[PDB]
RNA sequence: UGAACUAUGCCUGGGCAGGGCGAAGCCAGAGGAAACUCUGGUGGAGGUCCGUAGCGGUCCUGACGUGCAAAUCGGUCGUC
RNA sequence: CGCCGCAGGUGCAGAUCUUGGUGGUAGUAGCAAAUAUUCAAACGAGAACUUUGAAGGCCGAAGUGGAGAAGGGUUCCAUGUGAACAGCAGUUGAACAUGGGUCAGUCGGUCCUGAGAGAUGGGCGAGCGCCGUUCCGAAGGGACGGGCGAUGGCCUCCGUUGCCCUCGGCCGAUCGAAAGGGAGUCGGGUUCAGAUCCCCGAAUCCGGAGUGGCGGAGAUGGGCGCCGCGAGGCGUCCAGUGCGGUAACGCGACCGAUCCCGGAGAAGCCGGCGGGAGCCCCGGGGAGAGUUCUCUUUUCUUUGUGAAGGGCAGGGCGCCCUGGAAUGGGUUCGCCCCGAGAGAGGGGCCCGUGCCUUGGAAAGCGUCGCGGUUCCGGCGGCGUCCGGUGAGCUCUCGCUGGCCCUUGAAAAUCCGGGGGAGAGGGUGUAAAUCUCGCGCCGGGCCGUACCCAUAUCCGCAGCAGGUCUCCAAGGUGAACAGCCUCUGGCAUGUUGGAACAAUGUAGGUAAGGGAAGUCGGCAAGCCGGAUCCGUAACUUCGGGAUAAGGAUUGGCUCUAAGGGCUGGGUCGGUCGCGGCCGGCGCCUAGCAGCCGACUUAGAACUGGUGCGGACCAGGGGAAUCCGACUGUUUAAUUAAAACAAAGCAUCGCGAAGGCCCGCGGCGGGUGUUGACGCGAUGUGAUUUCUGCCCA
RNA sequence: UGGGUCGGGGUUUCGUACGUAGCAGAGCAGCUCCCUCGCUGCGAUCUAUUGAAAGUCAGCCCUCGACACAAGGGUUUGU
RNA sequence: CGACUCUUAGCGGUGGAUCACUCGGCUCGUGCGUCGAUGAAGAACGCAGCUAGCUGCGAGAAUUAAUGUGAAUUGCAGGACACAUUGAUCAUCGACACUUCGAACGCACUUGCGGCCCCGGGUUCCUCCCGGGGCUACGCCUGUCUGAGCGUCGCU
């Protein structure tokens, strides 16, 4: 789960996750919360585990 | 019994929102949104009331991905006339171009006079 | 209403951010003279402009 | 500057229990010289009737009248 | 600050004076619309109000239930606080504080056009500008087609590029619908708060593939010479843009452009029938509960199979073939149909939401257990069964009618056909081509929490007001009526306790009389449903009419009538205790068995004459005036006799026009119009009349 | 001794309780080695038990039966 | 006796007059007298470690660079900072940068949708998908190119 900018779209948070943590994803679900920031859920390849990525990108 | 809700954000009996009840296999009965019936063609002629035989009844955009013979019968003008109104316009065709030979004979019989 | 637009979204947003308490230590700054949020919004009390 | 209330035209949607009366058309039976007539069914018309929801607002000149309400409430009512 | 001068926005009790503050009133009015609370316990300093349990009630599916649109905007969800606020209180909160929460190719927006809005050309206008929307425009910037060339390069040969030829009217930009049109997502699980969006599993639409991803189709057969016992081989020549059915039309593809034609999108309201589903109901089989003072094989709950494919029922056809009908016949509740082809027989097509099957039981659910992973989509056992009914209710599909001086959108978008410019290959393990099967890739952007109202919207507020919709159980009953109940929900509507004075508000009863009351029967009361009788004057013959008036109505035990399914066989004369043909027989006044709704009529018995026992639920008649009727009207004192109306009469006008708008344009409305039409008046159905006067 | 609370009796209101029994009962349905005229059910209502059952001071009357409770509390008042 | 009521005084409440103050106004005068398609004014949305408003700023966002200055900022924390192999803060401001609307400019907006030319990636050149960059408003002037005319002519 990231916060992102609110012009990013979908491809991009794609392009984005893959080059600056060196991992691939499947999908990328997107919502605008409340408060107007821009949520995206990105899900990651089933040969990567998204909590050791969580563990070296130090958000656990 | 159990009573039923819309499953989505479109509140009223309109055209585009006739649903039927089905039964899942949750053991629960939800609504089903329904799409529109579709009407096989009417005849090209335009004067026979009853619509073409042999053409599956869809929404027109359904067509697109329908196979050719779906949508036609194996006859000239197939999918677009009625049988019976071919074989009269086959018969006049064959009658009127006959008939334009009789007048055009009856004139060279008739110009034998100076 | 559930169906909003962009910018009625981001409007809202904005307001909702700035309906806040104030920070404690704004009071212990030099010449505060600030008590409170006097632009405090209640949603029943008060409605937004649009 | 206003048709977010209201007035009217247009566009596109949605909606209106249960009963009564019984128009045309039709069937059969009967009486007729004919012209035609009578009887029993069938049928289901109508800015049709009773009456819900809805819409309206007659009377109590009821309640209230520093009200629940800067026009509301109860019963009774009109239309359906 | 005094004194000498100077200068004023220089003196308050008033002005229903301005602003601010404070009294008496007064601990007063009041905290009384929608039946209702009680017991115990917990937390807590503190409980009428919080929470849990128990009990008694209410909403009673047209809800006080479950979900949406508009609007609100974080009110949503957890934890905490307890100042203020929630007109009593609160340990509670839509308050306050701190954190969290809205996930989409297939749900919408987006796209289309509608009524309409609106640039540009043009016209007008002092001017900002506004008129106009095809009108006073050189308004097509596109195209597979062909040619001239650049060879840009995997220069074989196909993709590019510039120009030319040819073809080309949405003839009008653009905007305009979260209810119209508009391809394609369903089932299960999961959260404190999100899911048709997350996870799991099943699909599906659109778009893309140049070097072509794989198959299949096109498409691969005949003739003649020879070899070869024959089978089978070689050479040459000729075919080959599929095939079947009399037909309706069928089959997996089934070459083809500009152009043309058509279809779908794409159509009102109402009636009556029929099919399907969901729900309701009835009889059994399970599983779990309830009652058991007596009875009750009892009462209650529960007892699945999505989309998408395939197959089969069922429904429909104004589809085909044979054939030719009066002694007319078929046929519906009604109709209606037939020598322009009935009945009958045999076929074809469409829909198929029903059933079976893949999905699928592995899931779900119900029960009985066993492990723990503080709180496992844990593990396991068993089950998830058989039937019957219907003018039943609700959706849906279909058929057939009725009504209109009313005829009930458009456009995006998709498809079929007609025509045949062309392209394809030389007999190959072939070409062009393919709406057939499978395979590969992608689907961006915005919305998505919650309330949706006797507390999340508007009305100054947690305001008896207002605010658009979907679903809809049992009993009674004509019924979406009223009354009671189940699922679901709530705590009596911003307080409680004690009493039961007057006066009130709301609701009842009252002997005898019966409108004597009053402006006036105002108000209240009487009547009331259904069945059987029986109904006048008058009338526009339709009505009046539920006229008026009278009788009956309970309970129980019966008795008749009103239907649907099957089977009606004379015999081994023989063998496929049963089957092929027949000597072998007369229900033909129809029987035999089984099954099943309600409804009607009659009778007996019976209760203290009570029985539409609550609920529901017309007082009636005789006249006069006005308006014909139905309709409309002063939101907030007048619902009427007022307005409207159909009918009647009159007037203007043939378009260079009548009437009307316009500051202005030869601008605009009637007018997508043309005298059976538009425009302007009066009168006000029907009937009967409408006299005299043009000074 | 007192006044209470129950109980009892009296009064009075309504009208004859539940259960049980009946060869009462319009009738109806099953059993007939049975019965020689019967038995086994359903059945509103009827009869007897039964002027029964139920209520009756809360502002009815009398109790002397039962039970507990009643020399208790607070505030004031002087010629 | 007390209550109550009235008058006066002390004290205490309620209330905010009075007085003193003034980083504000009002008036007069002086010098300048400068916006914008190189995107103005105005608007919206964002930007701080803790930050709601105000203020400042623009994805380089309570500011970068440069120059002057010379040890702070400060509510708290943090870490700088030999002040010379250059420096806190503040001021100035000439370099750089400057989101979305807005004359607002591809078309349209209570939404969204294009087209052209380059670059990168999946392609493994051919053009489909994704990303990035630059263009695509109206009017008008000079010039240019491409054209039209049964306008006036010339030659054939
Ligand atoms: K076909
Ligand atoms: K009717
Ligand atoms: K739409
Ligand atoms: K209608
Ligand atoms: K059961
Ligand atoms: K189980
Ligand atoms: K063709
Ligand atoms: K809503
Ligand atoms: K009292
Ligand atoms: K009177
Ligand atoms: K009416
Ligand atoms: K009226
Ligand atoms: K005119
Ligand atoms: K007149
Ligand atoms: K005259
Ligand atoms: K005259
Ligand atoms: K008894
Ligand atoms: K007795
Ligand atoms: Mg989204
Ligand atoms: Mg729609
Ligand atoms: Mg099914
Ligand atoms: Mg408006
Ligand atoms: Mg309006
Ligand atoms: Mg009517
Ligand atoms: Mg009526
Ligand atoms: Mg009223
Ligand atoms: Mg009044
Ligand atoms: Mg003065
Ligand atoms: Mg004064
Ligand atoms: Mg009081
Ligand atoms: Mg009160
Ligand atoms: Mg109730
Ligand atoms: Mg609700
Ligand atoms: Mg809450
Ligand atoms: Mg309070
Ligand atoms: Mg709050
Ligand atoms: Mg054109
Ligand atoms: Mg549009
Ligand atoms: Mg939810
Ligand atoms: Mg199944
Ligand atoms: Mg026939
Ligand atoms: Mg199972
Ligand atoms: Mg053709
Ligand atoms: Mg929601
Ligand atoms: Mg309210
Ligand atoms: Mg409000
Ligand atoms: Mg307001
Ligand atoms: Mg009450
Ligand atoms: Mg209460
Ligand atoms: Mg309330
Ligand atoms: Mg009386
Ligand atoms: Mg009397
Ligand atoms: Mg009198
Ligand atoms: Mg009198
Ligand atoms: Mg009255
Ligand atoms: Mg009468
Ligand atoms: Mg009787
Ligand atoms: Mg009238
Ligand atoms: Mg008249
Ligand atoms: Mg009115
Ligand atoms: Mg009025
Ligand atoms: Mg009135
Ligand atoms: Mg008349
Ligand atoms: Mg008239
Ligand atoms: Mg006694
Ligand atoms: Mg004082
Ligand atoms: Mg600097
Ligand atoms: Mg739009
Ligand atoms: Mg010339
Ligand atoms: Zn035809």
């Amino acid at each position: 789960v990231f916060i992102v900018d609110v012009k990013a779209n979908k491809h991009q948070i794609k392009q984005a996750v893959k080059k600056l943590y060196d991992i691939d994803v499947a999908k990328v679900n997107t919502l605008i919360r409340p408060d107007g920031e821009k949520k995206a859920y990105v899900r990651l390849a089933p040969d990567y585990d998204a909590l050791d990525v969580a563990n070296k990108i130090g958000i656990i | 019994v159990q009573r039923l809700t819309y499953r989505r954000r479109l509140s009223y009996n309109t055209a585009s929102n006739k649903t039927r009840l089905s039964r899942t296999p949750g053991n629960r009965i939800v609504y089903l949104y329904t799409k529109k019936v579709g009407k096989a063609p009417k005849s090209a002629c335009g004067v026979c009331p009853g619509r073409l035989r042999g053409v599956r009844a869809v929404r027109p955009k359904v067509l697109m991905r329908l196979s050719k013979t779906k949508k036609h019968v194996s006859r000239a003008y197939g999918g677009s006339m009625c049988a019976k109104c071919v074989r009269d316009r086959i018969k006049r065709a064959f009658l009127i171009e006959e008939q334009k030979i009789v007048v055009k004979v009856l004139k060279a019989q008739a110009q034998s006079q100076k | 209403s559930s169906h909003k637009t962009f910018r009625i979204k981001r409007f809202l947003a904005k307001k909702q951010k700035q309906n806040r308490p104030i920070p404690q230590w704004i009071r212990m700054k030099t010449g505060n003279k600030i008590r409170y949020n006097s632009k405090r919004r209640h949603w029943r009390r008060t409605k937004l402009g649009l």
